């Protein structure tokens, strides 16, 4: 082979053992045997490049070929596209899927495109935080005066808020002993942090708000797409919704797992009504499609 | 609106050292990457430097490496660009700028208006 092999560089914060990193493993182990040797990957994990806005700078100059970043995360530099991460406005990942094909999330893509030289292949379900507290939740009512431990990040505090919780803003090392001791009622999370931190073990109560779902966007410069070939970009394409496809089933699976693990030991799990929820949000919305100047949101919320 | 207001352009010897300034207002300026560019009379905008968000990483053009040094305060919402054994060549028009990231394949979306330096001996 005179023309020898591609080898393409990811990027990523995540660390070995994780899923992030395995669905990155598994790309490049499966553009490996798609091309035959021709396309292979070579991963930098925990963020030993730097974050991912450091590595999406590498990207947009083409120093880095592919990272991972959240739909939302792009509303720092696109601020539209922070619709997607509004509390409540994806109801579940395909709706967030659908977001991303649509007429809107294909302007996103523009943007991204056009701008900073990155290209979206695929976006990757990455899962949904949910809600533990030292007294069950059954509806929007029992969060009046619920002391929330949110990390401080601006949507995870308007969730406590407009949800008509006491935002309790708080550094994640500190989570465990607030809930051991009731300084705090409770926090909200994926169910793996939950799991890994032992939330569950201070928390009798696990509900399922859903209420803020993650992706994963799988993005390539675009200075190195236009470098290749049609059929390396198909084998590319291909191979990361393939692998995408595995990554979302991953993902829903260990939820469910998860979920029946914790009331297999007696976590007390309950199931609120949400559109009660998604109604608290709309002074939210409103705000956000006025200081956007149009109507983003009640579209999204919509599809 | 992110306005950019270049000072300290001059005319300085051949080999001698001149300090440029920005002062960058109307957002976060740590959101924003800090360019220099300069134009000549008769070539194109070129660029020059370009400082990261935070300081941590900058880039420079190949004409200028080694010594140019750009700079930033965020508590102070300036960026400079030292600029030390000067060259007839460095004449130009320079330019400060802002954007999301560093870009290479656009315009920055803001520029200030300039400041000339000249190096003459």
């Amino acid at each position: 082979g005179a023309m020898g092999a591609t080898t393409l560089k990811m990027g990523m914060q995540a660390s070995v053992g994780s899923v992030e990193y395995n669905s990155a493993k598994m790309l490049a182990d499966t553009l490996e045997e798609m091309s035959q040797g021709e396309i292979k990957l070579a991963l930098y994990p925990s963020a030993q490049l730097g974050d991912d806005r450091a590595m999406l700078q590498q990207l947009t100059l083409g120093d880095l070929d592919i990272t991972y970043a959240e739909f939302g995360r792009m509303g720092l530099w696109i601020p539209r596209a922070e619709a997607v991460m509004l509390p409540y406005v994806a109801k579940d990942f395909d709706h967030l899927r659908r977001m991303f094909e649509s007429d809107f999330g294909q302007g996103v893509r523009d943007e991204m495109l056009q701008k900073f030289n990155w290209r979206a292949l695929d976006t990757w379900y990455n899962g949904t935080r949910e809600t533990t507290s030292n007294r069950p939740l059954n509806s929007i009512e029992d969060f009046k005066g619920l002391k929330l431990r949110v990390p401080n990040a601006k949507q995870n505090l308007n969730y406590a808020k407009l949800s008509g919780a006491s935002p309790t803003p708080m550094s994640f090392s500190e989570v465990y002993l607030a809930l051991q001791t009731n300084a705090v009622d409770g926090q909200e999370n994926p169910l793996p942090t939950i799991k890994t931190m032992k939330f569950y073990e201070v928390q009798k109560n696990l509900a399922m708000t859903h209420h803020i779902v993650n992706d994963q966007m799988v993005i390539i410069s675009e200075s190195t797409w236009q470098k290749l070939s049609d059929t390396d970009k198909d084998i590319i394409q291909k191979a990361v919704q393939k692998v995408g496809d595995a990554h979302t089933q991953t993902v829903k699976t260990q939820e469910a797992e998860l979920v029946s693990f914790f009331k297999s030991e007696g976590i007390n799990v309950t199931y609120p009504d949400l559109e009660p929820f998604r109604e608290a949000m709309q002074p939210l919305y409103k705000e956000f499609d006025s200081n956007i100047g149009q109507p983003i949101v009640s579209k999204l919320a919509a599809m | 609106q992110v306005q950019l207001v270049e000072s300290g352009g001059r005319l300085v010897q051949t080999g001698g050292s001149l300090r440029l300034s920005c002062a960058a207002s109307g957002d976060t300026f740590s959101n924003y990457v800090m360019g220099w560019f300069r134009q000549a009379p008769g070539k194109e905008r070129e660029f020059v430097a370009a400082i990261s968000w935070t300081g941590a990483n900058s880039y420079y053009a190949d004409s200028v490496a080694g010594r140019f040094t750009i700079s930033r305060d965020n508590a102070k919402n300036t960026v400079a660009l030292q600029m030390n054994s000067l060259k007839p060549e460095d004449t130009a028009i320079y330019y400060c700028a802002a954007d999301h990231f560093h870009v290479t394949h656009r315009k920055y979306d803001y520029w200030g208006q300039g400041t000339q330096v000249t190096v003459s001996s």
